[PDB]
RNA sequence: AGUGAUCUAGAAAG
RNA sequence: GUAUGUCUAAAGUUAUGUGCUCUUAUUUACUAACAAAAUCAACAUGCUAUUGAAC
């Protein structure tokens, strides 16, 4: 059985049809957002620790 | 342009004129009816606008 | 500019029509309206998919998590979140504290099937046929008046244009058979001419 | 929209052959080749990164496609 | 078979083959489609397999600009308060580079009236759009959809991004206000280009004259050896990824800035039914694009240059150097490269040897790659522009430096940041073998030979430098110029779409457009065209089909009815009013001779030539060449500088009437200093790097990108060629000869005007009616045009042509002309 | 023959001026000469809607429309025109005459559209006054209140700014 | 102290 | 690229039940298929502030 062609771009015929019908993350991000977080916090305690 | 005002153009005019006048043609729908009957003197030419009546009836 | 309940039904119906690819049809009808926001509004409020129902506790803590892994950047978290980005954004801040006429026109507009060409030619065959009945009528106007015009045939379009009542176009007979057909046609052949007598006197 | 259809079938070139030429002399067909041929029968430690520390049936994804958007979109 | 069609289009229109003008719109649609497939596929393969950038490669990198950055002592750019000073001033500066768009267009869509609306709401009300402006960088952190188009450039489409006006509003706020505290906080780099302070044609000459004064440089006696490096940093703003960027930023830029720009990259880009997100890489149309450009440049150049060389280049953070100076000729030497600058991803790098460190670099390349065969010459990057002789010579030393100083340099730089290839990398090397040092910078091929490599040192026209040592001010190299081959065919593109778009349209448009067209190739290239015959044969094809759109416009192309004088007299005398290039002879030499050595112009082909012959004068000789404009802007603000010291000493003002005479001369011209807009101009820092990122922003881009006027002054003065052409073309009484002037009656020409000085055009009406554009200019109709010149147009002695005679009349007309 | 001839053929005969005067007295009498109207192709210039059956009928429509010049004229000097359409669903005539002074149309019968010469020089001596030419204690306390919102924004954009730190 | 090297060219329909 | 469509003049009836005279476009002027991708030429040589009745 074949079913019935609705397109989302034409209507020839000038059908309303039934709206319906109109109508995970790799580890690798992950990893980076974690090292940069770190890199910063390395950032941050060592301009502190020689504020001294 | 269109075709009203290429048939009304001076040339086709003076065309219409002459045919008139060397042969006696005269296409009678060109040209508004006598509004009085009486100033018409020829059987034919009155035939003729009766004519331009019965077509404009059908 | 806000958008009114009306407008977004008169969206709603377009879309039913028009699909997700013609926002300038939808605009034409949405008077104030351009194509761009229409769409917008459309793919940011108004398409059926989209999930704006309640976060459950795992969903609060998976976009936390990735507002982490993938900072600001909110189009790739609502595409992960598979939910509307401004409710991504919204949730991440609550976790951290004279109209009737252009519906008129809408629905003359989305109810109308036909097109212009094929409105202007059922005008015609309206015409037509009321030319046709002009004529039936007059020619039976006459035969009460006791002058009997005929029916006037149509114009040829072409010198070869055919007249289907004056033969059978292009006959095509049943090849004979092993069986004699010769009494059912004659008798065919009464009917028929019994047929044509009866419409004659009786219409 | 009705007059833009399909080919349903296409015209049978038996209705051709069902009357005869017309006569009227085509270029294409004077005559030409009008003879049949036969056949015989310290500077460099200073950086962070330094060393000192194929066809496929897709048109879209082959390396000439993609050096050919690299080469004409810029 | 549609990817294939597309392909076969593209190289048809490429080439200039013949295809009709439906298919190059065609061709546009077609290959926009499998650029934004390609680009949909790369995004979507970052998202399944991971971004390139390693976490380490990200720490590390974190690791150079945090170490960069505090030795500079940076203080990061704050949060503009409401209270801040500069506020109006960028404000204003945002709004005028908004509107500069609309003030010169008339096709205003609904989107680009809605631009004009809400940018005279920002005029009347400042403190609001302040206010409405920093709530959205404050909160705003989702955004509309960018549209994407492609302009059709006949070598190659490019990209152009429509951004939502409501939003571009304050992204040109954000943009002005950046690149002011980047500025004053020294952000970047003298090494950084463009920069506010040249144009492209003085950063090319002052790069040269810097090469010539590094000391030593052109010495080989012991075996030395230079060496120029020009490479892209290819794929440079498509492998952002916006992690890194946030983190990045966030080390110059407030939290709440660094977020706003974050996010605001990360938007959906439609092109009619095709829809993705962006999720990686620089949306260049952005109007803070730039910043971004230029700040992920910084990172790439610290790895490239290292620590200790950009503090070497950069000099000492409380008084910083110029570009190319050092504090002392101790720090020059110390390190191999003696140059760096960066002219947005071109890399540019001197790199001065002794012989026995080049010798160690190349063995070092030579024990991971060693080539037995000596194939390395296969392949190798060479200048065609010039002759055999004079391009470097393949010497197998000076090739294997070369390829060494590539293979150093590359591995610098991680891929996954920037793509670095050999395919894309110019490396010339100056040695005891090879006399020339070469380079393309700005559309400038540049050759520099040294005086002591000459072996006769002759005199040359415009179009060659002489360097100058500034120890002793005496002249030690020449720089031989051309315009580079990819200029040359964007050129050639400019007017073949001109040439495209202008069908069946009035002819002083088409003449007026080949104006613009020539001024800005003659005023930026000036001296470089002298030397680049073909260039000049490229002009006079141009000049003639500018001439034959005119001609079939009048469906005749025959050369007696068009005379010079119906193109080139001015248009208040009824001319088209072109300016010409192409009445020049051209340098012809032999083909062989000229591809081995520098022949010298042995012979002369014609150009345009007419029957008529009448000595139509250049565009060129009115623009003064480069070289004499910076020397004599060296000797006018040297000269300002004293004036300006004693009229200090006095305290009383450097009068207009003691700088009358230098007012219209230097780089900037000396009246910059006293026009009335000098206050607010102050603050539009990062003008000329946005001027041209303009080109990604907006559709029809000005092609005057590289100059501003209001910074820059009035670089050119084309008034004397209108008189010159006048009494070129035999004076005004030769001109009105071809005319029908005599047929008026009147008795002389002065006192006569087209225009009837109706005082509709100043009716408040008609400003209501059309504000958006400014209308001084006024175009000849094509009829007024045909009937002005019908003498001449319908004369007796045509080559061929039917004779009829007018109906009624006694006129005649030889063949069929349109409009008379 | 083509578009663009040049020439037409005159009979040998033919004398222009006396053709143009016999001409003349032919066309008193032919009827397409003398009929009251002008047929045109025009676009609707706005939106519009028929009343006879409520038919809507928007800008830019193109019609088969008739232009009749009117005896009236704008300040005695400017041609006014009527133009006549015909509504596309029932045939009822729409009319709408143009009104030169506004630089804008006028609708007259069949429809309408969506969304006295001295009294006029008069007017337009006014309109030329306002031209050219072009409560206290109220305007100062609009003055004081967009004063103290002027001032109090930068307090609450700092407490936006500092609610986005808290946040983070 | 002067040798020469010389493209074109218009009509219809859309 | 100046759309295009239908209508009619038919035939009478096919057998039964010349003056005068304005005109410096004083025209109801008509057509849009055609093309639209416009920016070189700008901008002066130097910035402003003013008046309440009476007890
Ligand atoms: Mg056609
Ligand atoms: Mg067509
Ligand atoms: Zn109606």
């Amino acid at each position: 059985k074949i079913p019935a062609a609705v397109s989302n771009w034409k209507n020839p015929n000038g059908y309303t049809v039934a709206l319906e019908r109109r109508v995970t993350i790799n580890d690798g991000f992950m990893k980076l957002s974690e090292a940069l977080e770190n890199a910063d916090k390395k950032a941050r305690q060592e301009i502190r620790s020689k504020m001294e | 342009s269109r075709n009203v005002d290429k048939a009304n153009s001076v040339l086709v005019r003076f065309q219409e004129q002459q045919a008139e006048s060397a042969g006696g043609y005269k296409d009678y729908s060109r040209y508004q009816r006598p509004r009085n009957v009486s100033k018409v003197k020829s059987i034919k030419e009155a035939n003729e606008w009766k004519r331009q009546v019965s077509k404009e009836i059908k | 500019g806000v958008w009114t309940n009306v407008e977004d039904q008169i969206l709603k119906a377009a879309v039913q029509k028009y699909g997700t690819h013609q926002w300038s049809k939808v605009a034409s009808l949405l008077q104030k309206k351009t194509a761009r926001q229409s769409e917008l509004r459309w793919n940011e409020y108004l398409n059926p998919k989209l999930n704006f129902t309640e976060f459950s506790k795992e969903e609060d803590a998976q976009l936390l998590d990735l507002a982490r892994e993938l900072p600001n950047q909110w189009r790739t978290i609502a595409d992960m979140m598979a939910r509307p980005a401004q409710v991504c954004v919204e949730r991440y801040n609550r976790l951290l504290e004279e109209e009737k006429e252009m519906l008129a026109e809408a629905r003359a507009r989305l109810l109308n099937t036909q097109g212009k060409k094929a409105t202007r030619k059922i005008r015609e065959r309206m015409l037509e046929e009321s030319k046709r009945i002009a004529e039936l009528q007059k020619r039976r106007e006459l035969k009460q008046a006791g002058i009997n015009v005929a029916i006037k045939k149509p114009k040829k379009k072409y010198g070869t244009d055919i007249d289907y009542n004056e033969d059978i176009v292009y006959e095509q007979a049943p090849m004979p058979g092993i069986y004699d057909t010769s009494t059912e046609d004659r008798q065919i052949k009464k009917k028929f001419e019994q047929f044509e007598r009866k419409v004659n006197r009786k219409g | 929209t009705t007059s833009h259809r399909p080919q349903l079938e296409a015209r049978s070139g038996a209705k051709a052959a069902a009357y005869t030429p017309t006569g009227i002399e085509h270029a294409r067909l004077l005559p030409g080749h009008t003879t049949l041929k036969y056949r015989k029968f310290s500077w460099r430690k200073g950086t962070a990164f330094g060393r000192h520390k194929g066809y496929i049936n897709d048109m879209t994804k082959s390396e000439y496609h993609q050096e050919f958007l690299h080469k004409h979109v810029r | 078979a549609w990817v294939s069609a597309a392909h076969y289009n593209r190289e048809r229109i490429k080439r200039g083959a013949h295809v009709e003008k439906t298919m190059v719109k065609k061709n546009l649609g077609r290959l926009t489609r499998l650029w934004i497939k390609n680009e949909q596929e790369r995004q979507r393969q970052i998202q399944k397999n991971g971004p390139e950038i390693t976490p380490e490669e990200a720490t590390t990198i974190f690791s150079v600009m945090v170490e960069w950055l505090e030795s500079r002592s940076f203080s990061p750019i704050p949060f503009p308060p409401l209270t801040y000073k500069n506020d109006t001033k960028i404000l204003v500066l945002a709004l005028e580079d908004l509107k500069d768009v609309y003030a010169s267009k008339v096709r205003l869509n609904a989107s680009e009236r809605e631009e004009l609306a809400l940018i005279e709401e920002a005029y009347d009300n400042p403190h609001d759009t302040l206010n409405r402006i920093k709530k959205y960088l404050l909160t705003q952190r989702v955004f509309k959809p960018v549209d994407i188009t492609m302009m059709e450039n006949y070598q190659n489409i490019s990209p152009v991004y429509s951004v939502d006006p409501l939003e571009k509003i304050t992204d040109a706020y954000l943009d002005q206000y950046l690149w002011y505290e980047a500025d004053q906080r020294k952000l970047f780099p003298n090494w950084i280009k463009p920069s506010d302070s040249e144009i492209p044609p003085l950063l090319v000459y002052k790069w040269t004259q810097g090469i010539n004064n590094l000391s030593e440089i052109w010495d080989v006696s012991r075996g030395q050896s230079a060496v120029l490096l020009e490479t892209t940093l290819g794929e440079m703003a498509e492998k952002i990824d916006f992690t890194l960027l946030n983190r990045l930023l966030r080390l110059i830029v407030d939290p709440n800035i660094a977020d706003y720009i974050t996010a605001k990259n990360n938007v959906v880009i439609n092109f009619k039914d095709m829809s993705h997100v962006n999720k990686y890489g620089l949306i260049r149309g952005l109007k803070f694009a730039s910043f971004i450009f230029q700040y992920y440049g910084l990172v790439i150049d610290l790895l490239l240059l290292g620590q200790e060389r950009a503090t070497d280049l950069a000099g000492p953070a409380n008084n910083p150097n110029e570009f190319m100076q050092f504090k002392s000729k101790e720090v020059e030497k110390a390190h191999p490269i003696r140059l760096y600058t960066r002219y947005l991803d071109r890399i540019y790098m001197l790199f001065h040897f002794e012989e026995d460190e080049g010798e160690e670099l190349t063995d070092e390349y030579l024990a991971e790659n060693p080539d037995p065969n000596f194939e390395n010459s296969i392949g190798y990057n060479n200048r065609k522009c010039w002759p055999k002789d004079s391009r470097m010579r393949l010497i197998r030393q000076d090739v294997n430096l070369g390829r060494a100083v590539f293979w150093e340099i590359q591995s610098r730089v991680p891929t996954s940041l920037t793509s670095i290839k050999w395919e894309n990398a110019f490396v010339s090397v100056y040695s005891k073998n090879n006399p020339n040092l070469l380079f393309s910078m700005c559309g400038f091929e540049v050759r520099i030979l040294p005086r002591q490599r000459m072996e006769e040192v002759v005199s040359n026209d415009e179009g060659v430098w002489d360097l100058v040592d500034e120890r002793t001010k005496q002249r030690t190299a020449k720089a031989y110029l051309k315009v580079s081959e990819e200029e040359i065919k964007k050129f050639d593109s400019r007017i073949r779409g001109i040439l495209m778009a202008s069908g069946s349209t009035t002819f002083t448009k088409v003449a007026a457009k080949w104006n613009t067209s020539l001024i800005s190739l003659f005023t930026y290239f000036r001296e470089a065209i002298v030397a680049t015959e073909p260039l000049l044969d490229i002009l006079v094809k141009g000049e003639t089909r500018i001439q034959n759109r005119v001609k079939l416009g009048l469906n005749s192309k025959m050369p007696t009815r068009f005379p010079p004088a119906v193109f080139y007299t001015p248009k208040e005398l009824g001319g088209l009013g072109m300016i010409s290039a192409s009445h020049i002879l051209i340098p012809a030499s032999d083909l062989s001779w000229s591809k081995q050595t520098d022949t010298g112009i042995t012979h002369f082909r014609a150009g345009m030539t007419h029957e008529d012959e009448k000595l139509i004068p250049t565009i060129f000789r009115y623009i003064t060449t480069w070289e004499n404009e910076f020397l004599d802007s060296q000797r006018v603000w040297a000269e300002y500088a004293t004036k300006r010291q004693e009229a200090i000493q006095q305290n009383r003002r450097l009068a207009f009437e003691e700088l009358e005479g230098s007012w219209d001369r230097g780089i900037p011209r000396i009246s910059t200093l006293f026009q009335r807009d000098r206050h607010t101009l102050a603050y539009d820092r990062g003008h000329r790097i946005r001027r041209e990122f303009k080109q990604y922003s907006l559709e029809r881009n000005s092609p005057f990108w590289w100059t501003n006027s209001h910074h820059d002054g009035k670089l050119w003065n084309l008034n004397a060629y209108r008189t010159d052409v006048i009494q070129a073309l035999g004076g005004i009484e030769t001109i009105l000869e071809h005319t029908l002037f005599k047929g008026t009656g009147f008795n002389s020409w002065e006192g006569l005007f087209w225009e009837k000085a109706s005082g509709f055009e100043d009716s408040m009406q008609f400003k209501k009616l059309t504000h958006a554009q400014r209308t001084g200019l006024s175009q000849i109709p094509n009829r007024r045009f045909t009937l002005w010149w019908s003498p001449t147009i319908n004369r007796a002695n045509v080559y061929v042509g039917f004779l009829v005679q007018l109906d009624l009349t006694g006129i005649f007309l030889h063949g069929k002309i349109p409009t008379l | 023959s083509e578009r663009k001839a040049i020439n037409k053929y005159y009979p040998p005969d033919y004398n222009p001026l006396e053709a143009e005067k016999l001409s003349r007295k032919m066309a008193k009498k032919l009827k397409t000469m003398n009929k009251s109207h002008a047929s045109i192709r025009l676009m609707t210039p706005f939106s519009m809607r028929c009343l006879e059956c409520n038919e809507y009928i928007p800008k830019s429509r193109k019609f088969n429309g008739k232009k009749e010049l009117l005896k009236e004229k704008y300040l005695d000097s400017i041609k006014i025109y009527r133009l006549t359409i015909s509504c596309p669903r029932c045939a009822n005539s729409i009319a709408f005459r143009t009104d030169p002074g506004n630089s804008d149309y006028v609708m007259e019968v069949g429809g309408v559209r969506n969304y006295s010469i001295d009294e006029t020089l008069q007017r337009l001596v006014r309109e030329k006054e306002m031209e050219q030419n072009e409560d206290k204690m109220d305007l100062l306390e609009k003055r004081l209140a967009k004063i103290q919102q002027e001032q109090e924004d930068d307090e609450e954009l700092e407490n936006l700014r500092k609610k986005n730190l808290e946040m983070s």
